[PDB]
């Protein structure tokens, strides 16, 4: 699935109220038993990257942006292969797990969207 | 072309009989007003990027539909965007030049990927003629900023998304456009200018940080991609009679595998040379130029000599025959800029953004001998020549030897 | 909708046909002239364009220095260039100065001088052009193209001509060619700009009445080519660009898919990576080169001359490993025009080239260049309205004709030049015209 | 030291009490004497390459058996050969730097990958620094040709091996040729050179092509790594109150962590610059010049002011203190420059080659505060003023601002 | 064997009278069968080039002697697969087959082998 097919799907949610009321708390417990904060990852780092999309975005993110991303992934492994979890600082909290790639990836799948249409396009 | 205003924004239209229109939006927005070096070029390669209507992609698949084409180029004190189509597809390319002025989105992936490569390309492009280089070094010696700013980006001094979205915010207001229509009925145009604009910003005049400063001097460009001098004269007054002396000395040939008539082109005997004299006006001073390009700077530099002489006799004499050949290569020359769909919206727009009337080809003043010899004679005295040479620079004449 | 190109004939038979245009204050006058290298043998090949010097060299009037002062008290220019079929003399002025254009251009043509003394001195300028276009690569490629492609018949000789006859060509045939070949039935005199149609007319009942008329007059643009499967390779490591040809015999002017064959073209279409929207192009050859950076610049053509031509596209690369995959993937595109193109495609293009084929004529010369192409070529100005409706009747049935039967599985001519180590040999390149899988 | 003479070679020697000797080969080969731009820096990193005798590869082998070390460097005025080793070892130097200038086989694969690309990477590292850009080209400035040739071999100008066999068959003989000797016995050097340099060409004295004018002017190099200014003035008659001068005004700071009680240093305040005024004198001409650099462009103007005011307050009024700190100043710097190998060699060999009897640092002459003010009045006053700017360009002082 | 040993092996041939005498007519007829000339090489043409120290020597051709091989190699090669032999000026003369790479290779082989024996010094 596109990142764009999992924005768009969201924001129909969120719209409806009582959507929106019955899925909010469901999807912050999911991401709580999740554990991903728990290795001090925020949530985009998981994201697939072996893609070509995927790979320009990362291309496009801010230096400082990819930088800490770097940072955060090798802590991970660090703490996945010695089968420990963050504590303290290191544990990602909520307000810290922002969504840092989706911009990059809404860009470009944006425009990868809009060539796939227009090479389909039949003048009238 | 009929001058009139649509909605705060001057707009110039001729309307003629072919099925083939050119609009162009001229901006007060070239490198003599650029905040940052390298600005004004940066700016013209963001036209046509994302903006929030429509996509730069959208758009290049929508204009190969219609068959248009999109040219843009930058000067010292222009920045012009046009475009050709088919007669009919007028509001279409209002609507889309309202997009790039009032919602362009100036993306940081866009200036590092699409733009700034694309500029880097135009400049090495046209560094590959020597002769380009060296009038370009010469207006740098002469004016130092303002006009001496160099018109394309330079890897030397880079140019951030920031430094190109202030001067977007200065540059793309009501104050700093005007809308030239070739072969565009000049009612329908301003109807159309007239919503398509209303919401744009009024902004201010966008100005010269300082006043222009005339100096004489050296540049040395060292290439190894061929040998070039320029010998300029900065001139304080710019005034009519040095096109007609430009026009005189001339320097290219008007007939194939020829030599030509006029002096400069005479200077070139028996070398494989070429010259050309350029005067160009910039409202406030002037610049006149001998620029000599060829392969060997030996032959350069003899050409240089007879090109000094060249002015000095020129301001001794002038016959009337050569008064009256100046004359008519002069109104040629006015003639077939006011055709050149590039050349005629920068006039236009100067005439719009400033107030500075046209000059009809059809009413260039035809000068005396006594006019053109004794301009001829305040450039041969001028005290503060410029001289600029690329490429073997350790063979090439200094300003002194001259 | 443009002015009407009006058309009138004097009695040797010279054409003189005008557009007029009031919005403009120059004019382009000239001759257009359906002669070339072409009608040169091998033993004066390189005639045509000795002539093309020396007609700048002095007439029986006017000298040298005489015929380059009056041009410069004119206030315009001269131009003239000599190609395989069709010669070309000009001159660009003012409005009112279109009187003594007509009058020089009438002289350097019927009355030039042809000196053995300026022979001479040219003979050696026109040797030393043989050893600068050396540089211009795109006309290196298309030269050795038209050698190869036309191999051993007159389209295929070069317009300089050989060094041996530089050296040999005498006045005297020189005067014979222009006898022969300058003759009022091939001529057409063009006014476009500020031209009035009934003044070129009486200027042309001055200058050119006393033209020759040729024995056997056929009409204008009347022409047997036998084009070879070939290839020239040219390497030169130190190159740091290739430039490949590729090219199949094509249509003539007068061809029935004049327009398929233009339709063809413009679906594969140009490309330059210096420009800024050629990265958003439709065309499919167009993205695939740029998301992969196979090449700088590719540019399709369609040459047509009286009874051939040549269809096919010029490359630039630096690429010089996937030089293959370029190869590959512009030929694999071809294929398409036989086995999948459509609706989309053809009507994509039709598109373009409605507006195209009128943009293109946007100054004095450009209209002045195309009057008397056509002329030329097809023995009339063609109005827009007629090409308009040649274009809508190109159909996707009429280009996947034109390509199964034009490039499905044909013989190419192949010229490389520069660092062509990745071009494969012929046999690879010729088995991609087709594919298995169709 | 002992000049004498030894089988038509000019040989110098000075004996002492230590186990290390230094010879050093002195040879009027300079850039001033350059045939092409950069053959002289390629001529001194041809030295100790392939002989007849002995091979590059067989030369360093040994070397590194007598713990021997090996010192070269061009100047505007020589090639320095230095070669460092224990006393004893003598015979062995001398008979390699004989087999240097009578056989070396100059072959095209040296020059092409030993050669150039040393000669390369050595320029590369001195450019490293803005302020040696910013003195060489003020140098190219100030004198065009001769002292203003390049001393280093650029990639614009490719020096070929006919052009490097040509100026050492002139370089390469007896009448350019010097022997100095530090901590060798005067009357062993001189029976060896006597055997070893007999064989010899005689040669001719290398001239300069053309005599030494002064000139005035600009030079702007951009780069994009660091910033410097040179304000230089030429001096068409050298005298060693310059010397005295450039002292005093002074510029580096003669103690840790502070900055200075030289005008030139007390003009650095509250700027992150250094500065350093300098003297050179080149026999027929001199060249005075005072370096700026930093990593701000407007800290670089700032203090380039500062510079030029200090010059002229020095051409008003200089105190009986400031006189003398001069005085001193002045004769430690000749003292260290005469003790300094690499400077001490030149020394001699300008006495040897050129004829200009060195000046001992004890016979430094004092200079009374009138005679230094009328120096720094002389230049301050001084028609051809050298400006060369290194860096951000257009951020840094023009001549005119000055 | 080294280019180095032939050359010398050769040159204690060519001065010893006798051996000369004999060596120099056997040594022509041997060219003569062997037939390179017929394919338009030179003789140093055929030398082995796949070893560090010829592939240094031939980075050592000046750029006119370098063009001249790779094209008598490619001319030699289309002789090859076609089964013909050099007509005419394409047959290598005794007086064109010059010695062209020798001197580059002999330098080359001089510092390698001087190299080796500097390896084995042993202060005295």
């Amino acid at each position: 699935a596109s990142i764009t097919s999992v924005v768009k799907t969201s924001e129909l949610i969120l719209k409806s109220p009582l959507l929106s009321k019955i899925v909010v708390p469901l999807a912050k417990t999911y991401v709580k038993f999740s554990g991903y904060r728990q290795l001090g990852f925020k949530m985009n780092d998981l994201i697939i990257e072996e893609t070509p999309n995927m790979q320009l975005a990362l291309r496009r993110l801010p230096p400082t942006e990819s930088y800490d991303r770097v940072y955060r992934l090798i802590r991970a492994t660090q703490f996945s292969l010695s089968h420990k979890l963050a504590t303290g600082n290191d544990i990602t909290k909520p307000e810290e797990d922002d969504h840092y790639l989706i911009p990059y990836i809404l860009d470009v799948e944006a425009e990868a969207f809009e060539k796939d249409a227009l090479d389909n396009l039949e003048v009238v | 072309f009929s001058t009139a205003e649509a909605a705060g924004v001057k707009v110039a239209a001729q309307d003629g009989q072919s099925p083939i229109s050119d609009l162009s939006v001229v901006l007060r927005g070239g490198s003599r007003y650029a905040t940052v070096p390298g600005v004004s070029h940066i700016l013209e390669k963001f036209a046509f990027q994302n903006t929030v209507p429509k996509s730069a992609l959208r758009f290049v698949r929508e204009l190969e539909l219609f068959g248009g084409k999109l040219y843009t180029h930058t000067t010292r004190e222009h920045i012009v965007l046009r475009t050709q189509f088919l007669k009919q597809d007028l509001p279409y390319f209002v609507d889309a030049f309202a997009n790039v002025l009032k919602e362009t989105k100036f993306q940081q992936f866009e200036l590092t990927e699409r733009v700034a490569p694309v500029a880097e390309l135009d400049l090495l492009k046209r560094e590959s003629d020597p002769a380009f280089t060296a009038l370009e070094a010469a207006h740098e010696v002469a004016f130092r900023t303002g006009l001496g700013n160099s018109v394309y980006a330079q890897g030397y001094s880079p140019v951030t998304l920031e430094d190109v979205k202030e001067f977007a915010r200065q540059v793309y207001a009501k104050q700093n456009v005007a809308v030239v229509g070739n072969n565009v009925v000049p009612a329908d145009l301003q109807q159309l200018v007239g919503t398509a604009f209303a919401d744009l910003q009024e902004g201010s005049k966008v100005t010269q940080a300082g006043t222009t400063t005339l100096h004489g001097g050296e540049a040395r460009v060292r290439t190894s991609t061929g040998n070039a001098l320029t010998i300029a004269l900065p001139i304080a007054e710019p005034k009519p009679v040095y096109h007609a002396l430009a026009s005189f000395l001339g320097g290219p040939a008007s007939m194939p595998w020829s030599v030509g008539a006029s002096p400069l082109a005479q200077a070139t005997v028996g070398t494989h040379t070429s010259v050309k004299a350029t005067y160009h006006n910039y409202g406030d001073a002037g610049l006149f130029a001998i620029t000599i390009k060829g392969d060997s700077p030996a032959e350069i530099s003899q050409v240089a000599h007879k090109a000094v002489q060249a002015l000095k006799d020129t301001g001794a004499e002038v016959t009337e025959e050569q008064a009256a050949r100046a004359y008519a290569k002069s109104k040629f020359a006015a003639a077939e800029a006011f055709e050149n769909p590039d050349s005629s919206a920068s006039v236009i727009g100067m005439e719009l953004l400033s107030g500075v009337s046209r000059i009809a080809p059809e009413n260039v003043q035809k000068f005396t001998p006594a006019e053109l010899s004794e301009a001829a004679a305040q450039l041969s005295a001028s005290a503060k020549p410029v001289v600029a040479a690329v490429g073997q620079v350790h063979a090439l004449p200094f300003a002194d030897e001259l | 909708v443009s002015p009407k190109t009006r058309t009138s004939n004097l009695k040797n038979g010279l054409t003189i046909a005008s557009e007029s245009n009031p919005l403009v204050q120059t004019a382009t006058v000239g001759v257009w002239i359906d002669a070339g290298s072409r009608n040169e043998n091998a033993y004066n090949n390189g005639t045509a364009h000795f002539f093309e010097h020396l007609a700048f060299k002095g007439t029986d009037k006017r000298s040298q220095h005489q015929l380059e002062l009056d041009i410069e008290n004119m206030g315009g220019h001269l131009n003239a260039y000599t190609s395989r079929e069709s010669t070309v003399y000009y001159a660009k002025s003012f409005k009112d100065d279109v009187p003594k254009s007509v009058e020089i251009l009438a002289d350097i043509l019927q009355h030039s001088k042809l000196a053995e003394s300026a022979i001479d001195r040219e003979r050696e300028v026109i040797t030393r052009e043989l050893e600068e276009v050396n540089k211009q690569y795109e006309e290196v490629v298309f030269d050795h193209l038209h050698a190869t492609a036309f191999m051993n018949q007159p389209l295929g000789r070069t317009i300089l001509g050989p060094r041996e006859n530089i050296q040999t060509i005498t006045n005297t045939e020189l005067r014979k060619f222009i006898t022969e070949n300058y003759t009022a039935d091939r001529m057409v005199l063009v006014g476009a700009g500020a031209v009035d149609h009934d003044a070129l007319v009486e200027l042309a009942e001055k200058y050119f009445s006393h033209l020759p008329s040729s024995q056997s007059p056929v009409p204008l643009g009347t022409p047997i080519p036998n084009f070879v499967g070939s290839e020239v390779r040219l390497r030169d490591d130190t190159m740091p660009v290739a430039h490949i040809a590729i090219a199949v015999e094509g249509v003539s002017w007068t061809s029935e898919d004049y327009y398929t064959a233009l339709v063809a073209q413009a679906i594969i279409g140009n490309y330059d990576r210096a420009v800024g929207t050629s990265r958003h192009q439709g065309s499919r050859l167009s993205n695939i080169v740029s998301e992969n950076n196979l090449a700088n610049s590719f540019q399709s053509f369609s040459t047509s001359y009286s009874d051939t031509g040549l269809w096919g596209i010029y490359l630039t690369s630096e690429n010089t490993t996937q030089i293959d995959d370029l190869v590959h993937f512009t030929l694999k595109e071809w294929n398409r025009l036989s086995t999948s193109v459509s609706n989309l495609q053809v009507e994509r293009a039709k598109s373009q080239l409605k507006a195209g084929l009128l943009l293109s004529l946007d100054g004095t010369t450009y209209v002045a260049e195309d009057i008397g192409r056509q002329l030329t070529t097809l023995g009339r100005r063609v109005t827009p309205a007629e090409v308009e409706a040649k274009l809508e009747a190109v159909t996707e049935h009429d280009v996947r004709a034109w390509a199964q039967k034009t490039l499905y599985d044909k013989d190419i001519a192949l010229v490389g030049l520069g660092p062509i180590e990745g071009l494969y040999d012929y046999n690879r390149i010729r088995n991609d015209m087709s594919m298995m899988r169709w």
